[PDB]
């Protein structure tokens, strides 16, 4: 319709790909969908006004050695909202990653794409 | 040293409850609730008496 593009790439161990929006439109609906095609990758979509790499912030949560698993869930949710403007769910049989966001502020924004911190055993 | 059990399918809007009661003065274990894949959903909590671990969860999928 308005502006739709297809993006393909590879995700390494805890490494993402940065995309920068030239100018955010006013009163627009942004739809982001990402599905894994190979491997056990868990999709995750986030956006941020700045271009600061969140690998250090996400790595600290993974590096946490707290016995209680409630902290891991709480820290992940808190660090996502306090840094990323918006984020979607990871994995799942249905919509693996489908985030709708409207920013009525204009300007250049950076959309982030990467993985999450889960377990598969 | 690890115990895992499977449950039946849950309809949307249903709840879930679990409880652990030690018998032979054994140390309190750690209990958590995940899905088939393994993604965590809830974690056990220890109350003030320290003789029971209670977990509650509701599903929207």
């Amino acid at each position: 319709e308005g502006r739709v593009q297809h993006f393909t790439g590879y995700i390494e161990d805890g490494r993402g790909i940065f995309y920068s929006l030239p100018d955010m439109k006013q009163g627009d609906i942004i739809y982001a969908s990402m599905q894994n095609t190979g491997g056990n990758l868990d999709p995750l979509v986030g956006i941020m006004a700045e271009e600061i790499d969140p690998a250090v912030s996400l790595g600290q949560v993974l590096e946490k050695a707290l016995a209680s698993e409630n902290d891991l869930i709480s820290e992940l949710t808190a660090v996502a909202d306090r840094i990323f403007l918006g984020w979607d769910d990871d994995g799942g049989k249905g919509y693996s990653a489908s985030l709708e966001f409207t920013i009525p502020r204009d300007g250049t924004y950076h959309i982030f794409a990467g993985s999450t911190i889960t377990n598969q055993r | 040293r690890y115990l895992t059990q499977h449950t039946r399918n849950l309809q949307p809007g249903d709840t879930f409850h679990a409880l652990v009661e030690p018998i032979g003065e054994a140390p309190l274990p750690r209990l958590r609730l995940t899905d088939s894949g393994g993604k965590p959903l809830a974690f056990g909590l220890i109350d003030q008496p320290g003789e029971s671990v209670e977990l509650n969860y509701t599903c929207d999928q």
